[PDB]
RNA sequence: CAGCCGCGGUAAUUCCAGCUCCAAUAGCGUAUAUUAAAGUUGUUGCAG
């Protein structure tokens, strides 16, 4: 009488790399990642330009 | 919809009206002079409807999702918080206790 | 004056041409611009009338709790001010301090009834209206805004007949009589 | 109530028992109609449907 | 002008709602009303580098909107999910209702 | 689920209408009535609001609106269609230039 | 590439959005007609005929004050009628971009050292003429001290470990009073011992010592790794 | 041909912007999370560390009689460069002749020394404020409110005497 | 409050697809006892 488990909680080594993996998805959402430079041709913003929005750290 | 009988409303201050108006039955001039463009003219109108109640219905399905979300946070949020009221009510009268 | 500089806030603090200590921070200009009175002093002639059933009421606390005299007297002054409409209860003699208030004699004024009772839509119209002469209490027409009302002559607010607004909301809900010549 | 009784005294047999439907409107059966035989006439905590099944729970 | 704005004023409505014309695209949550001073303009793609972003000129068109009509994989989306809000919104109204009462009177 | 079997909380599955009383459609259970009866209870509460309006209106109830809103002969409201930054009728030049 | 945008001001005086579905910043362009480092361009008709008056694209991976500008810095001081020194006009790449947000009654002083960016800052200084170009070291502001007179903000973007004093020098010889001091900080090329957050924190510190107060920094982290923007301005009495 | 409700003109003191109490007549700021975390990991600090410390802390390490420097590198196993501020130095040449001993053993050439930029000689206030805009900081307290509002920011490690050495608690890599 | 219990049904059923998520992981809970941290007093706490 066993609850129904996880396939990655069979290996202790691909639950880290899936967790690994979540973590460094919403490490996107917080902060604004380095993916490398530009790609190919600079396309545009892609996401949208925010006028109004600073996100600048003031001092004291 | 909310059908009041007209017996009550009729009978309704000034502020409390119900302003409902009735449908048109004849063919008026500005209806029937009035043009309207076809062809690529009336795809643009499907194309631009197309558009904004799939924008509508998309922020209405990210609202009702943010309310479900919203909910569940507040229901884990409140037991959180009364966790934390429990311990310092006990915490406030062992303090006293010693003191 | 001069929104003065920092030497001069610090030099000269207690100066001010236009809030003093005698004005109670403008309480008078305050409700007087709240339940909008027409000349000055009826302010102060409804604060010593304030000031006289409070210190009535406490010299009526003063005698002892079973002269007949006392009981009877602070009874009629309870029901006098209950009849007047000042008070909206015949509740405790505390209330003779907590609860009369120069607002709430005006509460009881011509105009302010009227926007109470949805006559007028704000009180400068209702001060409009009877400076123009078309309300009556009664019989009788009210010309000044200084007429405030007892407790009776809530109901009989009304406006005389050929007032040409009571036509216009008669022939608004069209059910305009004329036999009656309004 | 249409169809749970045969007759107008098996329907006098069981006055006044509860009954609810399957919305958990609960109810009560209150007099049997005359001329349709099993048919009788109950309350309810509010207006029930054309689209719903009484029930009696008896052992 | 007025006059001007009502030859631009679709697609504004286009950029308004930029967040359902594709559904990978994924914006950032800003309103975006009309500004007060705008100016329409296009793109000088230069002469120097071919092929990439070229829209050559067979293709070129003259606002947003014949660019999104242009565009056959955005019809095939846009008629799709016109057909499923149409039918989630229409589900249980008027029609149903009176089918609902046929099938009572039919028997 | 502290000491709680997940063959226990199974999922218990819902049962449809008999198919002899098949032609009212759609045998409603718990759900359903609750959707009908807080929807009947917000529209009785707000028809008895209207009847206790209705009810005190006072009719020395003057507003300088109504001299340009007026009333149809049932004694109810009329509400223009059209604009009211419009005006319905217009005049014979307007007319003659629309022509 | 063929494309229509709609053209919108920026909070930044000068400084221009082209909403499209991907949007772009993007600024007037002072020389119409020709592409200085490849950018594409727009072209609006402003409204004798209107006018076709064109725009250029600011790409924010090939221009530290494009990155900080569409990261989001509370204030730039680079405006529409002011003067501006750029030290480390490393070509015309940022300088171009910044002499037509600083617009025609404006003026950009733009310093080299070596000397084919300088023939290249000059060829574009010819058709942008608002650029004064200042072949020199900015190590040594005496050296051209007799060409430039009272800037309003200096922009560095220098990538010399010495930048503080670099930026301390010819803010005192140059800059006014509570003008602007913007600065590109590159870590690694500051010294790559230390990480990011210490050799930001010994700038910064490096600046309020020179008596330049910092305002605000910005990491503007998805177009370089490792970089920052410190926006401050020169307080020059009183940092308290 | 008059107005009707005519009225004295008096001075509003809703209104009127000749008195003091109506003189009275957007661009949003959200300060990104830093470039030099991970969760709460601060996976950018790396030996030698720098290490502010406050008053308290240096009352409690002459105290226990532990060394500032010496203490610092075998509680971290690692080079230290330890930093009075100028308010830290003021606080601790306001505490009177009865810390003689404590100013002048901050009085070190060891300990570096930063150059706070500020009116008033509150330090916490100045290190808190120095610490949340760089991440690149330990800070070394013994104040309790110091010590949660330094433990709520992240990424930041805390030292403090406890017994008679030094411990670090938000330092993820201490062995 | 709870719910393996429902009308039928056990060769019957195919069902919130076996409800979702989290952490450790050849390890992981529980009970009891504990150690360390400083608020270390300046008095008077009873019926002497
Ligand atoms: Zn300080």
């Amino acid at each position: 009488l066993t609850p129904k488990r996880n396939k990655d909680n069979r290996n202790s080594r691909v639950k880290k790399r899936k967790k690994y993996q979540k973590a460094q998805k919403k490490l996107k959402s917080v902060r604004a990642v380095y993916s490398g430079g530009q790609s190919g041709v600079y396309e545009g913003e892609k996401t949208g330009i925010k006028k109004g929005l600073t996100r600048s750290v003031k001092f004291k | 919809g909310l059908k009041v009988p007209k017996a009550v409303q009729k009978e309704l201050p000034f502020k409390s009206q119900i302003h409902q108006m009735k449908p048109q039955k004849k063919k008026t001039y500005m209806a029937k002079r009035a043009v309207v463009l076809g062809g690529d003219e009336k795809k643009a109108r499907s194309f631009i409807q197309k558009v904004l109640t799939i924008s509508k219905a998309k922020d209405s399905k990210r609202k009702e999702q943010k309310a479900s979300q919203r909910k569940e946070r507040l229901k884990k949020l409140a037991k959180m918080e009364e966790e934390k009221s429990q311990r310092d009510k006990e915490k406030k009268k062992e303090y006293f206790a010693q003191n | 004056v001069r929104k003065l500089k920092h030497h001069e806030q610090k030099l000269l603090k207690k100066v001010d041409f236009l809030e003093w200590k005698q004005d109670q921070g403008h309480r008078d200009t305050q409700v007087m611009r709240t339940y909008h009175i027409q000349n000055r002093e009826d302010y102060h002639k409804y604060n010593r009338i304030c000031g006289d059933i409070r210190r009535l009421a406490n010299k009526l606390s003063l005698l002892p709790p079973t002269d007949p005299f006392r009981r009877k007297h602070e009874q009629l002054l309870l029901d006098k001010l209950y009849a007047m409409g000042v008070l909206t209860t015949k509740s405790k003699i505390s209330d003779l301090e907590n609860k009369v208030t120069v607002s709430a004699i005006c509460r009881r004024r011509l105009p302010v009834i009227m926007h109470r009772l949805k006559m007028a839509e704000t009180i400068q119209d209702a001060v409009k209206f009877i400076e123009q002469g078309h309300v009556r209490v009664g019989p009788n027409l009210i010309n000044d805004p200084a007429y405030l009302v007892t407790r009776n002559m809530e109901d009989y607010v009304t406006w005389v007949d050929n007032s040409k607004i009571k036509k216009t909301l008669l022939r608004y809900r069209n059910q305009i009589d004329d036999f009656d010549f309004s | 109530i249409k169809d749970m009784f045969s007759s107008a005294m098996e329907v006098a047999r069981f006055e006044g028992a509860q009954i609810k439907t399957v919305s958990g409107i609960r109810g009560e059966i209150k007099r049997a109609l005359s001329k349709p035989e099993g048919h009788y006439r109950a309350a309810f905590e509010d207006k029930i449907l054309m689209s719903d099944i009484v029930i009696l729970r008896s052992w | 002008d007025d006059n001007m704005r009502r030859e631009v004023q679709r697609d504004l409505l286009l950029i308004k709602h930029r967040a359902a014309l594709d559904p990978k695209r994924h914006y950032k949550k800003q309103r975006w009303e009309v500004p007060e001073r705008f100016a329409i303009g296009t793109i000088i793609e230069d002469k120097s580098e071919f092929y990439s972003s070229r829209m050559n000129r067979k293709e070129r068109k003259s606002t947003i909107l014949e660019t999104l009509m242009g565009d056959e994989a955005s019809n095939k989306y846009f008629k799709r999910k016109y057909n499923e809000i149409q039918e989630k919104s229409t589900s249980g109204r008027k029609a149903h209702y009176k089918k609902m009462k046929e099938m009572r009177k039919k028997r | 689920a502290k000491l709680v079997h997940d063959v226990q909380k199974k999922q218990h599955r819902e049962r449809s209408q008999l198919t002899s009383r098949s032609r009212y459609g759609f045998l409603e259970k718990h759900k359903d009535y609750v959707k009908r009866a807080q929807d009947f209870h917000r529209k009785q509460s707000t028809l008895k609001v209207l009847r206790e309006k209705a009810k005190e209106r006072n009719p020395d109830e003057y507003y300088h609106a109504m001299h340009s809103r007026k009333t149809d002969a049932k004694g109810l409201l009329i509400s223009s269609r059209h604009g009211d930054e419009e005006d319905e009728s217009l005049s014979m030049d307007q007319v003659k230039l629309l022509k | 590439g063929g494309a229509k945008v709609v053209i919108e001001p920026h909070r930044h005086a000068g400084v221009y959005i082209a909403r499209g579905k991907e949007d772009l910043l993007v600024t007037k362009n002072m020389a119409p007609g020709e592409s200085v480092y490849g950018e594409k361009r727009i072209s609006v008709e402003e409204p004798v005929p209107p006018t076709k008056v064109e725009y250029r694209v600011w790409n924010p991976f090939r221009s530290k004050l494009a990155a900080g500008i569409m990261g989001g810095l509370d204030e730039l001081f680079i405006a529409p009628g002011k003067k501006v020194l750029y030290l480390g006009a490393a070509s015309g790449t940022s300088v171009s971009h910044v002499s037509d947000v600083v617009g025609p009654e404006g003026v950009v002083y733009a310093v080299e050292f070596s000397h084919r960016p300088g023939r290249e800052l000059i060829s574009m200084a010819k058709k942008r003429p608002n650029i004064i170009p200042i072949i020199e070291d900015a190590r040594h502001p005496q050296k051209y001290r007799m060409l430039i007179g009272m800037v309003d903000c200096v922009f560095a973007d220098v990538a010399q470990p010495d930048q503080a004093r670099i930026i301390a020098l010819n803010s005192h010889m140059f800059l006014k009073d509570q003008g602007g001091v913007v600065i590109s900080i590159k870590a690694n090329c500051i010294d790559s011992t230390v990480d990011a957050e210490t050799v930001f924190a010994r700038e910064v510190q490096k600046l309020r010592e020179e008596r330049i107060k910092p305002l605000e920094q910005l990491t503007l982290e998805p177009y370089e790794r490792d970089h920052c923007i410190v926006v401050g301005r020169y307080m020059r009495s009183g940092l308290k | 041909t008059r107005k009707f409700g005519l009225v004295k003109r008096t001075l509003n003191t809703k209104k009127d912007q000749r008195l003091k109490k109506n003189q009275e007549n957007l661009t949003r700021n959200i300060p990104q999370v830093s470039s030099a975390l991970f969760f709460q990991y601060n996976q950018a600090i790396k030996p030698p560390y720098q290490v502010l410390i406050d008053t308290n802390f240096i009352n409690f390490s002459i105290q226990k009689k532990v060394d500032i420097v010496r203490g610092m590198m075998d509680c971290l196993l690692a080079k230290c460069n330890p930093l009075i501020t100028d308010c830290v130095m003021a606080e601790l040449e306001k505490l009177g002749p009865k810390y003689r001993i404590a100013l002048k053993l901050a009085r070190d050439p060891r300990i570096k020394r930063l150059s706070c930029s500020h009116k008033g000689t509150y330090a916490d206030d100045c290190l808190v404020h120095r610490v949340l805009q760089h991440k690149c900081y330990i800070v070394a307290t013994n104040d309790a409110g110091l010590k949660q509002r330094i433990r709520k920011i992240p990424g930041i490690p805390l030292m403090s005497v406890g017994g008679h050495a030094y411990v670090i608690e938000k330092l993820p890599d201490v062995f």
